[PDB]
């Protein structure tokens, strides 16, 4: 059934079952973050295995089994022998050792929760960056994308609340998602901006003269480097594209695409053409005497087509030599039998 | 299972304020953190603290209730080794095959 009121109605149900207290439980979950990374980060001090390893099997151990390492990536890790042995390494630790592994654990375990809470901030934010071109779930989505990347950041030790730490990412999170996934075609950051004060200014132009400014008038307006070329061309690419599909003049079953033509085609007067241009050509190309002929036939016709590095190992001389006087020699036995006077081309 | 404390006393709790009064974490006063009553493991003097903190300096602050936390399950303190299938639970205090 229709979505949305599900996936709000998800976390409003965990959330609230667990608000965590605005301090206490906050700082709870947080420092029992940090303490993940210090650990980690002492156990590959100790066991080699990279960070990456000890901080990937602390999870598979908590969050899911096996099946969760070979499905969402393919199979580098064994399901069972490479975590399992991993996990055996520091089993294997001493008391003072095994004591981080337990503390990594319960860690994780609470970034788990501070996030599943903070889950109605996101949608709170959400509900406002909703009007650009990212549906409503993808902009939570995106916007998750910066809470729990505010989980990695976070300084308790700094005595500021999380949840306006949160924000800031949140927000940068979704503006990127903005920046990204809100149109067909891809522009950069740096236009997009400079598409939004080129549309700004449109508007206090709107407000006076009565004309719609001519891209002289914006372009005074914005400023420096603006010349009326540019506004020209760089509302061009503001404009959205245009369906392929359109109901075109007396929209009916009359669809827009028959109406524009193709081209990589040689209409059949072009492979006609080819026919014989290629059967000519080729043709007066065997009363040549094979050398020039050939390296202009191949440099020209064959790679791509620097009149020294042409032939083999002669001179650029004997190249122009037996090139002018050939070519030539060409061009007028073939004016006689004119086939290809009439510029097939 | 009991969250945070405030004051009233701390009796038979967590290694938190055992900083906060050196004289457990220092030396061995903490069974004579007890007032007067001795001329005639934890517990704490009558009130002397108020929250969850270090206190190099009172920095590490944080002033808030005090949860108490119904978590059904079932708590084991000393567990030893069954070892026909393979050693569940743990030991008294030593290994952790868990």
């Amino acid at each position: 059934k229709i979505s949305t009121s599900d996936p709000v109605r998800q976390y409003l149900h965990e959330i609230g079952q667990v608000p965590l207290l605005t301090l206490e439980e906050e700082v709870e979950l947080a420092r029992k973050v940090e303490e993940g990374m210090e650990a980690i980060k002492k156990l590959s001090e100790i066991t080699g295995l990279d960070p990456d390893l000890i901080r990937e099997v602390v999870r598979a151990k908590i969050l899911g089994s096996a099946r969760v390492r070979h499905i969402p990536g393919l199979k580098e890790t064994l399901d069972p022998k490479t975590v399992e042995e991993i996990d055996q390494k520091l089993k294997s630790l001493p008391k003072e050792h095994k004591r981080y592994l337990h503390i990594a654990r319960e860690g994780e375990a609470a970034r788990q929760h501070l996030i599943e809470a903070n889950l109605r901030l996101v949608v709170s934010i959400a509900k406002k960056y909703t009007g650009r071109g990212l549906s409503f779930l993808d902009l939570i989505q995106e916007g998750n994308q910066g809470l729990i990347r505010a989980v990695e950041k976070f300084e308790y030790k700094r005595r500021f609340k999380f949840s306006t730490y949160a924000t800031w990412w949140i927000r940068q999170a979704i503006n990127r998602a903005i920046a990204d996934q809100a149109r067909t075609i891809r522009i950069p950051v740096h236009m997009v901006e400079t598409i939004n004060k080129l549309s700004r200014t449109a508007r206090q132009l709107q407000q006076e003269l009565g004309r719609e400014p001519t891209y002289e008038e914006i372009a005074e307006a914005m400023g420096p480097g603006w010349d009326a070329k540019r506004v020209e061309e760089t509302l061009k690419i503001a404009q959205e594209p245009v369906s392929l599909e359109t109901p075109i003049g007396d929209e009916k079953d009359s669809f827009y695409g028959d109406f524009i033509p193709d081209e990589h085609l040689p209409s059949p007067v072009d492979a006609a053409t080819q026919s014989l241009l290629s059967e000519e050509l080729e043709k007066a190309l065997s009363k040549l005497s094979e050398r020039e002929a050939m390296v202009l036939k191949l440099r020209k016709g064959l790679i791509d087509g620097e009149e020294v590095g042409a032939f083999f190992g002669v001179t650029r001389e004997r190249i122009r030599q037996i090139e002018n006087k050939a070519l030539r020699k060409l061009k007028y036995h073939e004016s006689r039998t004119r086939k290809l006077r009439d510029f097939l081309d | 299972r009991v969250e945070y404390v405030k004051k009233e006393r701390a009796g038979l709790r967590l290694p938190l304020a055992a900083w906060v009064e050196k004289e457990a974490y220092k030396p061995g006063e903490i069974l004579a953190e007890l007032p007067e009553p001795y001329l005639f493991g934890d517990k704490i003097v009558a009130a002397i603290d108020p929250e969850e903190e270090v206190i190099a300096e009172a920095e590490g602050v944080v002033h808030l209730h005090e949860p108490a936390s119904i978590l059904v399950v079932k708590a084991r303190v000393y567990p030893f080794e069954d070892d026909v299938e393979v050693s569940t639970g743990d030991r008294v205090a030593p290994g952790d095959v868990l």
